[PDB]
């Protein structure tokens, strides 16, 4: 309508209706006037058709009309065009001399009848050989022409020479039959264009056979499209279209992606002079336009393809089908009009519909059942490749054509059977179309030979190949077909490469000159090069050397444009678009090929642009490039554009694997696979030594330096590492990396440890001297090779080194040091100093507090030397293991160095990474390096990345939050992700605590990362360092206690002991959680300060009952069930018995020993009847002034309440509570709160909750802590997380106490102004912007209080919180599982103490609440089924049942008794016969006492059958109902044997009503 | 299966613990569970005993059908579980192999006529369907609802609320509709699918049946073409009941279940009309007579090139021929005599069929595929038995 509206509109102009054209022919894209009259039309193609007779116009003519008659002589004139031409070919006319006069639609068909004609009368005579060389020199001669010919015409000749290949082709075959019977069968097959000479009608005149059927040739114009070459695979496609057309039925091929379905019916339609309408289906296409499409294709009588008719939505696929079968059924039976979209319109019989199926997943695909018999399926297969390997080799300058086709495949197809099966290897024909594009530039090198095919299959299918393949490529190469002894390009690029590795600190190795070799090589041909090897391989060397070595061989320069593809977004990079304003914003990819295109205002004509993608590449991004991998060389915009790419720019991919990409992706480009690293372990010291001599040039004098490199070369050889190397592999280590990318830690250890002590070598003894240095270096490749390693195998591999290095050399000892004097040059060689710590008790816990070890020691001056010489480090180690603290403690104490503290959690972003250093850095835009980000400050900044190995990756695989630290560790510089510049970060530091990745919640890093990391393996000490640590803890908060002095070594002892006994008792095997470092010694140690800093003064009893507390809260609550409980329980009095013997000791058990400051000023052990007292008059009023719900306080109760009451009063407070469900964990939180006087906040979410919501949850309730200091306890349920996302706010809200992404930007600088008012107000201002960030998170940390109530662990939502490391680590972990039986009668006795009863056999209440508990253990025991997941609910509910039921039995009871007692009274009053019968009545009278003695246990029946039975079978009811009955069969309490519970609950009136 | 199972769901019950333990040796051996030699005892067992008999015969159809006989029950003919049916409405799918469409017109003729074919097709074939379901009902005839799958959108709108309402058709007149499914194929609704009764038409016919059904029709077609032509008419019909006799034969046999349409027959007879009307009478045209039957009419489906071999190798052996043929190993057919007639050759042609009679080894002997095959499939349908019964006893 639209379009049909403007043509109408534009009717005045008539030149404006061109435009829409190109939509209704589909061949044509512009008409041509002379503005009266139209001369021609113009296809998309470029060619153009002019009318026999151009057709008049006036201005008040209709487009209709006009238009109409243009269809019919567009037709007429191709007609003449065809028999024109056709008779000057049949009149001996070189084919040459009609191209340049003819359209090729016309000069193809004339060819066609006339080949056709000429074959005919050659099959009777056998005169084949005569018309061959006839036509092959036709071949010849039109090849020629088109080196010489215009663009234009160019089109024109090569779409005539797939045809006159074909004819060739076709009459070689037909030479070598053996008989003419052979000759017949082959030349059926064919499709044989035939002309009526006999007839009228001329647009009738041409018909087509094949198979024995013929086939109009309609005269619509085709342009000049792109031709597919001619295969027996394409005839029999063409030949299964003729059978089903013929006979009035679809054609449909389904099959598999890239066989060329479609194109096929296109192909097919232009044979017979027909331009088909595809509809590709499902690319968000609507079924109103395609309704109208196929009403116009059944009138216009055209040929419509579903191009992947598979692809549908069910509701349109069902409409549609049921039209297509309208079409196809009015064909079959030839109705004149048939009914479609509920419209009575025409049906030509020419109309046709074809199918395509792509195939699913499932499988290949079918047709609707309605279209099953209306089409014809068949299955298109990919070309076998010879006859397509011919004919491109015939194209380009034969030589052997068909003897090259025959042996490049079989070459080909041996490799594929004879290599091994390796992923990225294809030896399809995609590879051989390949080869031979590749082949065309070479034969301009060669010759159009089998030596320039046998250059090309090395020059593609070679640097792809690896080391085993390598040699059955070269052996079945010759194998099949031997060429040359000698190449091209062999000395001149050689030198060119070997100077600009000498130049670049490389060794030009067997390896290194091949891979450099197969790169140049490649470079010419492709545009898109892919680079795959190990982290290490040595990729960047090679380009960075061939790229290098080019400048010096050309004189062209290079602008390389190194990005890291994944650290960056699609939007980042292509081009990113905003929904709804549509503003286009250039992105990375795009914005540095506009500086050549756009704006070429500088030098680009002679330089050579290179843009390296150096990350791991995947579909999602090469997809959004496909355009420029294709022959296309454009780029194609998300919205407005297309931009083409220049000869000079060269994309690059480096990467460590594929495993990603597609088939498609590879072939498209150059891929050099790199089989082993280029270079040898010598080499790589070689050029390393010489990298890190030239960093001390700038800093260095030449006589210092000259000496000192002398050193080096004399004392480490080359013969002895060798085996250090081999031995560092039978070695176990953590944090894996290989041999060769810890080259580079040893050398730059190596050389800063020699230039560190560069002044005492100009005065020392040269036998002396040696010592320092063999020492540093034996040192210094222990920690490059060891490092990672277990240290009882550093210890080991330290007698390894000692071995293989010369023997009087000074030896290696696990703590050797080399020391000298603190005021006077000196040299002596010992180890293992230490000062000594007092701390005060106010110290003891902080989170900045060492105790130094003789191997905190060690550590700590590792840790900082390797940062002198700048190399990231990886402090690897278990939990607890004080790889933070040492890392911190190096640094807090240095002038040097400052400390920047990120945490990672399972998804980081590297935007947070920018934040957090934003705070503390500084950019200077200076000429010298454009952009730089400095610190802040003048000296030197470090960045601490916690649980590094933590941030999860893309659905890939790939994390790319340490693909940017890859990136700064590396390129020592970054992308802007917003502006799109270059930013070159100064002096600034990477280092990374992180978990073994054995261990749960971890992702294993990527090599490319940790290649630039030293990894140090810290793990626990000793079990007897932690004694002698938490010694001076205790001595540090015994200051409070002078009177005890003298016990702080047996509680150390007996603290360490506790520890060491539980992680062996409560393992992970028994439960997840079950898992003990030195962190819950620290908290025991802090945990008893703080009772001691506010409590009485203390007796030795006090301190252990006090450390006994403690113990018990920091070790087992987090214990499950009851065998465990009771072991710590034993295993507490096993540890007191052992290092504190005293009998004034009492019961140790949690439940005897509670402490708490609700009743005393002072934290002091409270009386259990005193206690219990103050929270009944607590919870009342908790009761009366919060929400109303009235519960029982009970022994478990109690202590739980002090459990919550401790968490929520440290600083952070975080306790997660596992509790089943009802066991009330919900509301003693509450509760506690309230007490402690806390905001008890609980996210409000819904099904239709956003993270948005629960973030402003959040935001609100952090903003309200600390700028309005409100003091909010957050309970989240495990209900409340919703996604994964929710979660992982909950985790950076405890690993670092904000959260980072609510107050970024400007809401950043809207917080960061509202803090210093709040500071300001409260009397403090701060210096610096980190100052006041940290007050921000300090308070945070101290005012908010989360607790978690999971129900069941179990639950795989719920494992995900007690998984999660951060909420694992910062809650205190407590367990409510189950209600024990005792707590059960406690409550259940409670409920029942409103008392209806009277006296029983046996106590009466005591038997009901034993019953109820012996049934719901019955319950649970015989009907559920798993561990221990589910508890105590029905059993409240069954009481409240009971009590409502016996209420209302004993009221109605009593109502009946009343109503004989009443009646009693009447009957007496009138005494006659028959009313002494009725006051008999004592037979009822006595019965009341009977049935007042089962009401009470059919209550108990009637109950239990509301509550336990609902969701029960009809046998599971019943079973359990006899289990009741003989328990209430025990318990002296009476029930009625024949009870129905229909007729005891349900009443007739309302049994009825149901 | 379910003749397996219930007879184990009963004699274990009922009989000895020796019997439990001997039977499922048994299962298991027909299964790949276990080979085993069961318990034995002299006159202990004898119906048992017979049974082990036939599984140690290699004999795998014969010792499957023994748990069917041992119901000693009359397995119920379409007609008798139709006639005690006690309902409008039926449901009989099948493999798209068969369609019980004539079974129906038989069914009809021998007890009730009223047989009415409906067709649903386009728009006027289930508009014309929905005015001859509401009049049949009314006038009580038989009414036949062919290959609804096709037509199922409708199914959910029109016939799911329309039966469901029809409770007066319990009132209305005897009249009973049918209609026809394929088991591999769209799914009913559930709903209707539950209300109405359902059957599976398992009818397979011989190879010589199915030459002489299709063979059948042939002379209704007219007179249009050559005496000779009906020849290769006849080769065809011998052809396509082979090929489809091939169909069910898998893996052993072709690699996957093809199905071969009346259309495929069609599509290739009118090439056999075609090359007739284009070439001499002459026989020898018989070339690319073969190449194009084996490539695009029937081997179009096809996908895998193990298959595409045995379509070819097929049409090798019914195409080409002099003088005489010998389709199968009884039967020979010569080529059309001197004599020219063509109403003589029909019955000539006709005769020939009436001759032969299948022998016992048909699928071994008339496909020329091996005996040791057949036995190699027989084989693994019991082992799919087996299987599926013993893993239906330890689920309850
Ligand atoms: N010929 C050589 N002589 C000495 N050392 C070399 C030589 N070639 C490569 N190297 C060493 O190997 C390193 C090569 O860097 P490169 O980036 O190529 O490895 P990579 O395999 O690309 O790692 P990644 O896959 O992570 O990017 C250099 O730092 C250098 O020390
Ligand atoms: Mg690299």
């Amino acid at each position: 309508n639209d379009d049909l509206l403007k043509i109408i509109g534009s009717g005045k102009h008539h030149d404006q209706v061109s435009k829409f054209m190109k939509k209704m022919f589909g061949s044509i894209e512009s008409i041509i006037f002379l503005e009266d009259f139209i001369t021609g039309v113009r296809s998309v193609e470029g060619e153009v058709l002019n009318l026999n007779e151009k057709i008049e116009l006036k201005d008040s003519i209709q487009a209709q009309e006009w238009l109409n008659i243009l269809d019919t002589e567009i037709k007429l004139s191709v007609f003449t065009q065809f028999r024109d031409c056709l008779g000057q070919i049949k009149d001996g006319t070189d084919i040459e001399v009609v191209v340049s006069k003819y359209i090729f639609q016309a000069i193809l068909l004339s060819a066609q009848v006339m080949w056709t004609e000429l074959v005919e009368k050659c099959l009777q005579t056998n005169q084949f050989s005569k018309y061959w060389k006839e036509v092959d020199m036709k071949i010849k001669g039109l090849l020629d022409k088109l080196n010489k010919s215009s663009d234009n015409v160019k089109k024109k000749i090569e779409a005539l020479l797939v045809e006159y290949l074909h004819f060739n082709n076709v009459i070689g075959q037909l030479k070598n039959c053996s008989t003419k019977e052979e000759a017949r069968l082959l030349w059926a097959k064919v499709q044989k264009f035939y002309q009526k000479n006999d007839t009228l009608d001329d647009l009738n005149s041409v018909f087509i056979s094949q198979s024995g059927y013929l086939l109009q040739y309609k005269f619509e114009y085709i342009g000049i499209p792109e031709r597919l070459i001619y295969t027996p695979l394409l005839l029999i496609g063409f030949a299964t279209l003729t059978d089903s057309l013929h006979q009035k039925y679809g054609g449909c091929f389904f099959g598999p992606a890239g066989t060329g379905k479609t194109e096929t019916v296109k192909a097919f339609g232009q044979n017979l002079g027909r331009v088909v309408v595809v509809f590709n289906c499902d690319d968000s296409f609507d079924y109103q336009v395609l309704s109208r499409l196929l009403v116009g294709i059944t009138q216009i009588g055209a040929w419509g393809c579903f191009d992947e008719f598979n692809r549908l939505d069910e509701k349109v696929l069902s409409a549609v089908s049921a039209n297509i079968q309208q079409i196809q059924n009015g064909l079959q039976v030839g109705k004149s009009h048939i009914t479609l979209l509920e419209e009575e319109t025409p049906l030509s019989p020419h109309t046709a519909v074809f199918i395509t199926l792509n195939p699913g997943y499932n499988g290949r695909s079918e047709l609707p059942e309605n279209l099953k018999k209306s089409f014809r399926e068949f299955s298109m297969k990919s070309p076998q490749s010879g006859t397509i390997a011919e004919m491109i080799l015939q194209i380009m300058g034969f030589e052997d054509s068909k003897s090259l086709a025959s042996k490049i495949v079989h070459f080909l197809e041996l490799l594929s059977s004879k290599c091994s099966s390796m992923n990225h290897y294809h030896f399809g024909l995609r590879t051989l179309k390949g080869v031979l594009r590749n082949c065309s530039p070479l034969i301009s090198e060669f010759g159009e030979g089998e030596k320039t095919v046998v250059e090309s299959l090395k020059r593609v299918i070679l640097p792809s190949l690896g080391d085993t393949d390598e040699l059955v490529f070269k052996d079945e190469l010759s194998k099949i077909f031997d060429s040359a002894g000698t190449p091209l390009n062999s000395k001149a690029i050689v030198q060119c490469l070997k100077d600009a590795g000498q130049r670049s600190g490389f060794s030009m190795s067997e390896e290194f000159l091949k891979k450099c070799m197969q790169f140049y090589y490649m470079q010419k041909t492709q545009q898109a090069l892919i680079l795959v090897g190990k982290a290490g391989c040595g990729k960047t060397a090679t380009w960075k050397t061939v790229i290098d070595a080019m400048a010096i061989f050309d004189g062209h320069a290079n602008v390389v444009y190194v990005i890291d593809t994944k650290v960056l977004t699609k939007e980042s990079l292509y081009g990113s678009m905003l929904k709804a304003t549509l503003e286009w914003r250039d992105g990375l990819f795009t914005s540095i090929l506009r500086r050549v295109n756009d704006d070429i205002t500088g030098t680009f004509k002679n330089s050579r642009i290179w843009v390296v993608f150096d990350s791991d590449l995947d579909p999602e991004y090469v997809e959004a490039m496909n355009s420029v991998l294709d022959d296309n060389k454009i780029l194609t915009l998300p919205n407005g554009e297309r931009l083409p790419i220049p000869p000079n720019f060269r994309i690059l991919f480096e990467t460590d694997n594929l495993d990603h990409t597609t088939p498609a992706t590879i072939t498209r480009c150059g891929l050099l696979w790199f089989s082993t690293d280029v270079c040898s372990i010598s080499s790589k010291i070689d050029h390393l030594l010489n990298k890190s001599y030239e960093a001390l040039d700038n800093k260095l004098s030449m006589f210092e330096l000259d000496k000192l490199k002398d050193l080096i070369s004399d004392s480490f050889d080359m013969a002895s590492l060798t085996n250090i190397f081999t031995c560092s592999n039978d070695l176990v280590h953590i944090l894996g990396v290989r041999t060769f990318n810890k080259l580079e830690t040893a050398v730059q250890l190596a050389v800063h440890l020699i230039s560190s002590y560069r002044q005492w070598f100009q005065n020392l003894d040269d036998k002396s001297l040696k010592d320092v240095i063999t020492l540093l270096i034996k040192r210094s490749l222990l920690y490059a090779l060891a490092g990672d390693s277990t240290g009882e195998s550093q210890r080991a591999f330290i007698q390894t080194i000692n071995t293989y290095f010369g023997h009087d050399s000074q030896e290696l000892s696990d703590y050797s040091t080399i020391v000298i004097a603190n005021d006077k040059l000196s040299f002596s060689s010992f180890c293992s100093e230490i000062p000594s710590v007092s701390l005060e008790a106010h110290e003891v816990m902080r989170p900045d507090i060492v105790i130094p070890t003789i191997d905190t020691i060690k550590h700590e001056k590792i840790f900082y030397d390797l940062l002198n010489s700048k190399r990231g480090i990886i402090l690897c180690g278990p939990p607890g293991s004080g790889k933070t603290m040492i890392m911190n403690n190096a640094l807090r104490n240095s002038s040097l160095y400052d400390v920047v503290g990120i945490n990672f959690s399972k998804d980081t972003t590297t935007e947070h990474i920018l934040s957090a250093l934003h705070r503390h850095t500084n950019y200077v835009t200076t000429s010298k390096g454009l952009t730089l980000l400095p610190k802040s400050d003048i000296k030197n900044l470090v960045l601490f990345c916690d649980e590094i190995n933590l941030p999860k990756l893309d659905k890939y695989g790939s994390q790319n939050v340490v693909l940017f630290l890859r990136q700064l560790m590396e390129k020592q510089g970054f992308w802007k992700t917003p502006e799109n510049k270059w930013v070159t970060i100064e002096r600034i530091h990477i280092v990374g605590a992180c978990n073994p990745p054995t261990d749960p919640g971890r992702i294993p890093m990527s090599e490319r990362f940790t290649r630039h990391a030293a990894i140090l393996y810290l793990g626990y000490p000793s079990g007897k360092s932690l004694s002698q640590i938490y010694e001076i803890y205790y001595k540090a908060i015994f200051k409070l206690v002078p009177e005890f002095r003298s016990y702080t070594e047996p509680f150390a002892r007996a603290s360490v002991h506790l520890y060491n006994e539980c992680k062996a008792r409560y393992s992970t095997g028994l439960q997840s959680h079950y898992l003990f470092s030195p962190r819950e010694l620290t908290r025991l140690v802090r945990g008893v300060y703080t009772a001691i800093n506010t409590g009485p003064r203390q007796t030795l009893r006090s301190l252990i009952r006090l450390w006994a507390y403690e113990a018990w809260r920091i070790f087992a609550d987090r214990l499950v069930g009851v065998k465990e409980k009771n072991s710590f329980e034993q295993l507490l009095y096993e540890t007191v018995d052992k290092y504190l013997p005293n009998q004034d000791l009492g019961n140790i058990s949690s439940t005897s020993l509670l402490f708490s400051g609700l009743l005393s000023l002072d934290f002091k052990e409270v009386n259990k009847t005193d206690l219990v007292n103050f929270i009944e008059e607590r919870f009342k009023t908790f009761c009366d002034e919060e929400l109303e719900v009235p519960m029982v306080i009970h022994e478990s109760m109690v202590d739980h309440i002090l459990r919550i009451d401790r968490a929520l009063k440290q600083v952070q407070g975080h306790m997660m509570l596992i509790g089943a469900s009802r066991t009330g964990k919900t509301i003693l939180t509450r509760f506690v709160a309230w007490l402690n006087g806390l905001k008890i906040v609980q996210p409000k979410i819904h099904r239709h909750s956003n993270l948005s919501d629960f973030d402003m949850i959040l935001k609100k309730a952090i903003s309200d802590c600390s700028l309005k200091e409100s003091r909010t306890c957050l309970i989240i349920d495990e209900s409340n997380i919703l996604e994964t996302a929710f979660l992982e706010r909950m985790n950076t809200l405890l690993a670092n106490a904000d959260i980072p992404d609510l107050f970024q930007g400007e809401e950043y600088d809207k917080l960061l102004n509202n803090l210093r008012n709040k500071t300001r107000s409260l009397g403090l201002l701060l210096d610096t912007e980190q100052e006041l960030y940290d007050w921000f998170v300090g308070e945070i940390a101290k005012n908010l209080h989360v607790v978690f109530t999971i129900c069941d662990p179990t639950n795989n939502k719920s494992s995900a919180m007690i998984s999660s490391p951060a909420l694992f680590n910062r809650c205190i972990i407590n367990w409510m599982g189950d209600w024990d039986t005792k707590t059960m009668s406690q409550v259940a006795n409670n409920m029942v103490d409103v008392i209806p009863m009277e006296f029983t056999d046996f106590t009466i209440r005591d038997a009901v609440v034993n019953i109820l508990i012996h049934f719901d253990r019955n319950f649970y025991q015989k009907m559920k089924v798993g561990v221990n997941p589910r508890s105590p609910g029905y059993f409240i509910d069954g009481l409240r049942a009971l009590v409502k039921l016996v209420t209302a039995k004993y009221q109605d009871l009593q109502e009946n008794q009343r109503f004989v007692n009443v009646g009693l009274e009447k009957l007496n009053e009138s005494v006659k016969s028959l009313t002494f019968e009725k006051e008999r009545w004592l037979n009822t009278t006595k019965q009341f006492s009977k049935t007042s003695q089962e009401l009470i246990g059919n209550c108990i029946i009637s109950s239990i059958y509301e509550t336990y039975f609902g969701h029960l079978n009809e046998r599971e009811r019943a079973d359990m109902l006899v289990i009741l009955k003989r328990l209430l069969g025990k318990f002296a309490v009476k029930y009625d044997v024949n009870y129905r519970f229909i007729d005891y609950l349900v009443t007739l009136d309302e049994k009825m009503k149901w | 299966i379910m003749a397996m199972t219930m007879f184990c769901l009963y004699k274990f019950d009922i009989e000895s613990e020796q019997y439990k333990e001997a039977v499922l040796t048994m299962i298991g051996v027909l299964s790949e569970s276990s080979d085993g030699v069961p318990k034995l005892t002299v006159d202990t067992n004898n119906d048992l005993r017979y049974l082990w008999d036939y599984v140690t015969t290699k004999s795998y159809i014969s010792a499957l059908n023994w748990f069917k006989n041992e119901f000693f029950v009359d397995e119920w003919n379409i007609a008798d579980v139709v006639a005690n049916s006690d309902n409008n409405y039926f449901t009989m799918a099948s493999e798209r192999d068969v369609d019980g469409t004539f079974k129906l017109i038989e069914l009809a003729k021998a007890s009730k006529e009223s047989l009415k074919i409906i067709p649903l097709g386009s728009i006027e074939n289930l508009n014309y369907a929905q005015e001859e379901i509401s009049k049949s009902k009314i006038e009580g005839g038989w009414i036949l609802l062919q290959n609804i799958q096709m037509s199922l959108s409708w199914v959910k709108t029109y016939l799911h609320k329309h039966v469901e309402e029809t409770k007066a058709a319990e009132e209305h007149e005897k009249f009973k509709m049918f209609m026809t499914c394929h088991l591999t194929g769209d799914k009913l609704p559930a709903p209707l699918l539950q209300r109405t009764d359902r059957f599976v038409y398992e009818d397979i016919p011989g190879i010589l049946d199915t030459v002489k059904d299709l063979w059948g029709s042939q002379f209704f077609t007219g007179k249009i073409s050559g005496v000779w032509s009906v020849y290769c008419t006849f080769l065809l019909s011998w052809f396509h009941a082979l090929i489809t006799a091939r169909t069910r034969l898998v893996p052993h046999g072709f690699s996957k279940k093809y199905y071969f349409n009346d259309c495929d027959f069609q599509f290739a007879s009118v090439y056999l009309e075609n090359v007739l009307a284009t070439n001499s009478t002459n026989n020898i045209p018989w070339a690319q007579v073969r190449d194009h039957i084996a490539t695009i009419v029937y081997g179009g489906k096809i996908d895998e090139e193990k298959d595409l071999e045995v379509v070819a190798k097929l049409c090798a052996h019914v195409f080409c021929g002099s003088d005489n043929l010998q389709i199968v190993p009884g039967v020979r057919i010569p080529q059309p005599l001197l004599q020219q007639s063509e109403e003589e050759e029909r019955a000539r042609l006709t005769a020939i069929l009436s001759n032969t009679i299948e022998p016992a080894d048909s699928l071994s002997s008339w496909l020329q595929l091996p005996r040791e095959s057949i036995l190699n499939y027989e084989r693994l349908q019991a082992k799919e038995v087996a299987s599926s019964t013993e893993q239906l006893l330890q689920e309850m």
